[PDB]
């Protein structure tokens, strides 16, 4: 290996934290 | 100006912060990448309280992004709003806390809390004069309780002058993962209930309370609740930010409401909280935001308002409005719920305004409240203590690394303590 | 004793730059 | 002399003013790009400085006149957008007349000429009457002064008389 | 590539090849002193 | 017939004299390539047909600050042999500078002075401008003087030393400096005008409100303190002060001439539209703790005598009012020896403005020049300095490694004590 | 030898170089100094 | 007369004399071949420092290439930026050293003493006088300490009043190749400690520990270390080539740092010094860079100095910055670290101002500092020495050329000297 550090994976962000949803709910985004 | 020191302790604390930082980057105009847009005097104006300049025109939060597992900030800087930070200031684990009050505070988190500290310093000292600190953690988690309590205790006999504001998230009793749930939390308060100025309590069962009963989402996830207590996580801080005709900061609030230094609990709420088929139905006005103000459903905490009496409250308004609908709607509350308030103190409410609301929304409130009917989850941790501690259950795990027995019989004397001081206030 | 270009100002060089502009 | 051409200023509401209209009105060029982030944190304070001082003003006391960094026609007009007071067209022969002369430019120095420094983004320098610096307000300087050396404009000696 | 936070210098080496052309020699001065007092065109003049 | 010889040693001295005679050309209107596009006469010697030549010498020996003045903006004006570049630094050391390597160049610059001095007639002082701490601007500095005594016995050195911060003093071995300096600097000067670098900062970040100052910016207000001291001199007034008055009217007995200045207005451009620039404010506003050079409170000392000379188009009316004003003061308690104790130079010519600089114009500039019983204090924290680092003889082997022996540490001890307890026994 | 070119610009410090640059928009110089 | 003339000692005087050659060439806008270029007339306006005319407009390096094995002075020679040395000034070696003591002073020494000292003869009087030397060597081989030493006890007595600079490269506590290495530590020492003016310690496993945690390189090789060290010296000697507002020399260093003549040990900071993501995140500014350069982990002598007192520092800046920035943040450093100075001496440490910075720097400090805290490798040598000593192992190796017993027993009579020396200025 030769590189710099990789600090962080490789990170799907699934649905778990994929937040949105109260997002619009809270920034009323109208209908 | 006044400099907020933002740290985020354990898996929660990190997941929580990062909206956090999420909902206050929108609310300044920062382009993701940490620029700006906007041009607006009034934004950029007061923005060193939670922003470094780093000389190539962003801003860098004074975030301090830690756990002692690596597996939960690789996730948050691959999502948005995650390259902000600087990578130097992310402070890393290797082992992991399994779970435990323990392995966190004494074995694994003794090494670390060393270059912790380097940090915390390394933003402290950069400014001329500091506000507070600010925590966000859990108090059911092994690195969130363990060593993340030991960071609140060891920066105070350095900064004592200086608020100390966190907020902690609590065990739910009707859906309990992670699985030692009482040992953590019992045995973290009574050292978070002399080393902190400020703590604020959620649930994560009334979290998902609101989901359903209120906002009627259907699938509450995880990154949704921690919008939930993102949106009075900013609104507790709109005026330290933004100019008001009645301001509030957090020594403000702390002064304001507890009237004993050991009570330093809160409850928090949020307004307005509308649902899919009821935005363009429901007013949105002072009279009736009060009213969704004092309501159970509301509270982001499971301990129940109307069990009890209100020792003080708070009720921070954001948004342009009159202020004399502020007050009086906080006289007539007081008015028609005599029993709701406690007795000996006329005029529980304290009121302020941000005059800058969040985006989207014409008007909307935060809640600082203070009861003295927390005491429902205050017996309910304490009676699964004790529940798995007479009959010596799990503390195996605990006592084999350095612990006598006696920390966990003051740690109960402590919470009885507790009990008994905020019982005897009825 | 080294002599250097008429840039470079060691010994006199007021009086060395203008005679010979080098 | 004439520093400006009769078709070269250009301000808000799309119309071109003559060289005379700035007679008696303190003159100032904003060396400026549009996707700088020096800039999306000064353009906010030269917003609001050029609000409150003129507008409660017994006469037109600052104008500003922006002259472009950028790269795009539609990076050009988007930038436009979000700005009222004066400016130049980027690709009139103007802006790189006042670049060299003002000593303004970003580090695109030896492919075009062997001069040294650069000054470059961002800087306002307000200027006299024919064609002089007259005095430097040090956002990115020795002074390195920024979003706060506004205060130092000395509006009273600078007129473009 | 300025605004991707441009991290090398040796683009302002690739005009320069044989670095003898007259153009880029003795052109630039970095000292306080003509940062404080150094004014249009009298600090380079021949002597008479 | 009128002229004054300005010396420059040290760092400290060629920068702060390198924005006087900016300044000072500034003021005549003369280009600074020496060309104008007979009151100039106390500062320049004329030349042949248009051609200004100043009367200074700038010394030190170190040569990278004598050739940035010879090769940068003023290099025709600035006559290119007053300049004298030295072989190597002092190195912080007044051993040196007096010693070993000043020997080399005090033959040429006292060759330089008898024969600048030499070309006309009724040569009235020296404007000596040294640093105190600096082994070149104490060493060179110190050389100079005695020297001085020798051959103009009967005129006047008058010095502009900048005494050390108490805390801002950039140099360990500075206290080993300037306690033993200023013995020998004392019977040798006849004036002396202490300054202070924290305390021209804290001017700075007070009333001219730069966050960001740095030397040149020091080097704008004491080039405009000298200047206003030398308004009288070079142009005309009501009441004209000369060279020869400053001590006339400061120094009662010969040991007691070390003395603070201030200046008054400090401002910027938006600092000067919103107040008086009034004379019955503008002395108030020279007297706090906040304006001196020197940091020096006198609210627990004892103003002794003043000179308060204005410049501009001033009347001395409203500055005969400002005299009663500061007289029935209760705060500034001055002494019971002397109910008298001002005297209100006047001139009339505009304060000079530099363009480019931070301190706006204004019609009325004010110095104030004070000798006071303060300065027991910022000699005594002067002298335990000392007495911390000499309990075991620390930085003394370099001392003594270059030929001054051990034993006259000792007196500049003694020497110093006694002028701390002359201050004391004058205020009693 | 292994003559690669990785290999080389490690061996002769030119990574290090990379580094110690300021990555953003580099010399200021304006002489405030007005005729 | 303003010359510092180099001397290469040993095989690791050569690689680090090597990058710290090209590393001021083109600071100074210099062809390999020898022209000068670089679009900035300061770079020529202090040339003859380190060079000197080739008769031809060419610029030669006044440098002595010094080694006993020709393999090294061949690898300078075929790299780049080593045409520039002419022919003369490389002395070649043809034996040897077996990384021993006794073989570098004492056999095959006076056989190239002779030589070597005519070269650098040569180059001192070439002008009429100069002000000292510089030397960079290592104490853990044979040729590096043993005549790289001795050139410094010939030239002491040649040229008695001149500074004599030197750059030591200790052995490293934790890693150790070449296993004889305090024997080529401790018998340098005691005759280095009063016939150098000014040494300065260099730690590899300090460079290793830089490279890896605040720099963040993964597997460094020895040009990287050598290029990290290349920038130390071209700072503390960056004011005798280069105009400020604050000049300062070699001897101003020498004054105002060494109080008394036996102690002259020094340590170095370089900074800044970041990683790929955190150069575009952190801001560049004199408060940040001084309170980052007060650390131990930024420290290339690592010996640590929170466990030792400073008894002064000095901070050489380079750039477009002011000086009160330098100074309140050095009275800052002062009251902060109140105990981690000494009592005796306040404003501890001396500063500086250049203007010119390195290339592609905007602010740069290099620390020579004087600290007690450096007893922790002196102990270190002395007990690893007399581990070895007492049992009379591996010196059988030394007997034969000319060490015994007398000049033995001196050494660590004057080492452990030295050692209680620092103590009692505690
Ligand atoms: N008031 C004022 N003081 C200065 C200035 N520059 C340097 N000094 C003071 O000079 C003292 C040290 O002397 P230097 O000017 O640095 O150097 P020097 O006078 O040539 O003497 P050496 O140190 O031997 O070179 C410092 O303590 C500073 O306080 C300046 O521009 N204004
Ligand atoms: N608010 C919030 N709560 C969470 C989150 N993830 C887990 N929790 C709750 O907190 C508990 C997990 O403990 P945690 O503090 O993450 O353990 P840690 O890895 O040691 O920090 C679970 O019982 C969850 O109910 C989250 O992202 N946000
Ligand atoms: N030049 C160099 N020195 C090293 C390297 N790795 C370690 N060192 C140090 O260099 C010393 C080796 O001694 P050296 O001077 O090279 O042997 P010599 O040439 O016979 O005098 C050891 O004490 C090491 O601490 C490397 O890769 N190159
Ligand atoms: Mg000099």
């Amino acid at each position: 290996d030769w590189s710099e550090k990789k600090l962080f994976r490789k990170a799907v962000v699934s649905t778990v934290f994929a937040s949105d949803q109260v997002a619009e709910r809270l920034r009323q985004d109208l209908p | 100006m006044r400099e907020i020191v933002h740290v985020q302790g354990g898996q929660c604390g990190n997941q929580i912060g990062a909206k956090f930082w999420e909902v206050i980057s929108d609310e300044h105009g920062i382009d993701p990448t940490g620029t700006y847009c906007g041009d607006s005097d009034l934004q950029l104006e007061r923005i060193n309280v939670f922003y470094n300049e780093a000389t190539g025109g962003r801003f860098v939060p004074r975030a301090i992004l830690m756990d002692l597992e690596p597996g939960t900030m690789d996730s948050v800087r691959a999502g948005p709003f995650g390259q902000l930070f600087r990578p130097d200031n992310f402070v890393f684990g290797q082992t992991g806390a399994g779970n435990n009050w323990a392995k966190g505070h004494y074995t694994e988190g003794a090494e670390l809390i060393d270059s912790v500290l380097d940090v915390v310093r390394k933003e402290a000292e950069g400014c001329d004069c500091l506000q507070g600190f600010q925590i966000t953690h859990s108090l059911g988690g092994g690195t969130g309780s363990g060593m993340g309590t030991l960071l609140i205790s060891k920066v105070r006999e350095e900064y004592p002058d200086r608020i100390m504001e966190t907020f902690s998230v609590f065990p739910s009793p009707k859906v309990s993962d992670t699985v030692v749930e009482p040992y953590n939390a019992t045995l973290s308060v009574h050292q978070l209930v002399e080393n902190a100025d400020e703590v604020q309590v959620i649930d994560n069962e009334a979290l998902y309370d609101i989901c359903f009963r209120t906002l009627k989402l259907t699938t509450p996830t995880y990154g949704d609740l921690n919008h939930l207590v993102s949106a009075a996580m900013s609104g507790v801080t709109c005026c330290l930010r933004f100019p008001g005709q009645l301001n509030s900061d957090l020594r403000k609030l702390a002064v304001n409401l507890i009237p004993f230094p050991r009570l330093h609990f809160f409850l928090i709420g949020f307004a307005p909280l509308t649902s899919r088929g009821s935005q363009q139905y429901r007013a949105l006005s002072v009279p009736e935001l009060t009213q969704q103000m004092f309501d159970a459903k509301n509270m982001m905490c499971a301990s129940d308002p109307r069990h009890g009496r209100y020792l003080t409250a708070s009720a921070m308004f954001r948004g342009r409005m009159s202020t004399k609908e502020v007050d009086e709607q906080m006289l007539n509350v007081q008015n028609k719920n005599s029993s709701y308030f406690v007795e000996w103190i006329p005029n529980n409410m304290k009121s302020s305004v941000c005059d800058i609301p969040p985006k989207g929304l014409k008007m909307s409130v935060t809640f600082v409240g203070n009861s003295t009917a927390i005491q429902e989850m205050f017996k309910r941790v304490s009676d699964q203590f004790t529940a798995m501690f007479r009959r010596k259950a799990f503390l195996h795990w605990y006592t084999g690394e350095g612990m006598d027995e006696m920390e966990f019989t003051e740690a109960e004397s402590n919470m009885n303590d507790l009990v008994s001081e905020y019982q005897q206030y009825q | 004793m080294a002599i250097h270009v008429s840039r470079t100002h060691r010994e006199d060089y007021i009086r060395s730059l203008t005679p010979r502009p080098a | 002399l004439i520093l400006f051409p009769e078709g070269s200023l250009k301000n808000s509401n799309n119309t071109v003013i003559p060289q005379s209209h700035l007679k008696g009105k303190s003159v100032a060029l904003y060396f400026a790009d549009g996707a700088d982030p020096k800039c999306a944190s000064l353009l906010p304070f030269l917003l609001n400085y050029y609000r409150t001082m003129n507008e409660g003003g017994a006469n037109q006391k600052i104008e500003i006149i922006f002259v472009s960094l950028d790269r795009d026609r539609e990076a050009f007009e988007s930038h436009r957008a979000h700005m009222p007071w004066l400016s130049i067209d980027l690709e009139n022969p103007l802006t790189e007349i006042l670049k060299r002369h003002f000593r303004v430019m970003k580090e695109y120095e030896v492919p075009t000429y062997g001069y040294g420094s650069r000054t470059g983004v961002p800087s306002v320098i307000v200027i006299g009457s024919d064609g002089r610096e007259a005095q430097f307000l040090p956002i990115c300087s020795g002074l390195e002064e920024g979003d706060r050396a506004l205060l130092r404009w000395d509006w009273r000696n600078t007129k473009f008389a | 590539r300025l605004d991707a936070h441009n991290d090398q210098k040796l683009t302002s080496w690739r005009i320069p090849h044989p670095l003898y052309t007259e153009l880029p020699q003795g052109s630039k001065y970095e000292t306080h002193y003509r940062q404080s007092y150094d004014y249009e065109d009298w600090a380079r003049r021949p002597v008479r | 017939m009128r002229e004054v010889i300005s010396i420059h040693v040290g760092q400290a001295g060629i920068q702060i004299g390198n924005a006087c005679w900016e300044l000072f050309c500034l003021e005549h209107g003369i280009q600074p390539d020496g060309q104008m596009p007979d009151a100039f006469n106390t500062f320049f010697s004329e030349t042949g047909a248009g051609k200004h030549v100043p009367r200074c010498v700038f010394l030190d020996l170190e040569p990278t600050v004598v050739d940035e003045v010879r090769t940068g903006t003023y290099r025709h004006l600035f006559h290119p042999e007053q300049l004298i570049s030295g072989k190597e630094d002092a190195a912080n050391n007044f051993a040196r500078g007096h010693y070993t390597i000043g020997k080399e160049i005090v033959d040429l610059s006292l060759d330089r002075i008898r024969k600048l001095a030499d070309n006309c007639t009724g040569l009235q002082g020296f404007l000596m401008f040294n640093a105190v701490g600096g082994g070149t601007g104490s060493g060179l500095g110190c050389l100079l003087l005695e020297r001085l005594s020798v051959d103009y016995g009967k005129k006047s050195k008058l010095n502009f030393c900048s005494w050390p911060s108490p805390q801002v003093s950039t140099a360990v071995v500075e206290p080993y400096n300037s306690v033993l300096s200023t013995h020998s600097l004392l019977e040798h000067t006849d004036v002396a005008v202490m300054l202070d670098n924290e305390a021209i900062y804290d001017i700075c970040r007070r009333n001219l409100d730069i966050e960001r100052p740095t030397y040149t910016n020091l080097n704008r207000l004491i080039a405009q303190v000298i200047s206003s001291l030398t308004a009288s001199l070079r142009f005309d007034g009501a009441l004209n002060v000369d060279v020869t008055e400053f001590q006339t009217n400061l120094v009662p007995y010969p040991r007691i001439h070390f003395m603070l200045s201030s200046y008054a207005p400090i401002i910027s451009a938006e600092k000067a539209y919103h107040e008086q620039l009034s004379v019955a404010e503008i002395t108030n506003s020279a007297f706090e703790p906040a304006s001196m050079m020197a940091k020096c409170d006198p609210r627990h000392g004892k103003y002794m005598a003043c000179c308060l000379m204005y410049r501009g188009d001033v009347v001395p009316k409203d500055v005969n009012a400002a005299v009663a004003t500061i007289k029935t003061k209760r705060t500034i308690q001055f002494v019971d020896w002397c109910p008298t104790g001002f005297k209100c130079g006047i001139n009339y010519q505009p304060p000079t403005v530099v363009p480019g600089g931070d301190l706006a114009k204004v019609m009325r500039a004010v110095c104030m020049i004070s000798n006071s019983t303060a300065i027991a204090e910022v000699f005594s924290r002067m002298d335990h300095k000392f007495d911390l680092m000499y309990a075991k003889r620390a930085f003394v082997h370099w001392y003594v490694g270059e030929g001054m022996e051990e034993g006259e540490f000792s007196e500049a001890r003694e020497d110093l004590a006694a002028l701390e307890k002359d201050y004391e026994e004058v205020g009693i | 030898f292994a003559q690669d070119a990785t290999r080389q610009r490690a061996l002769q410090g030119h990574r290090t170089a990379d580094l110690l640059k300021t990555p953003f928009d580099y010399d200021l110089f304006h002489r405030t100094r007005l005729p």
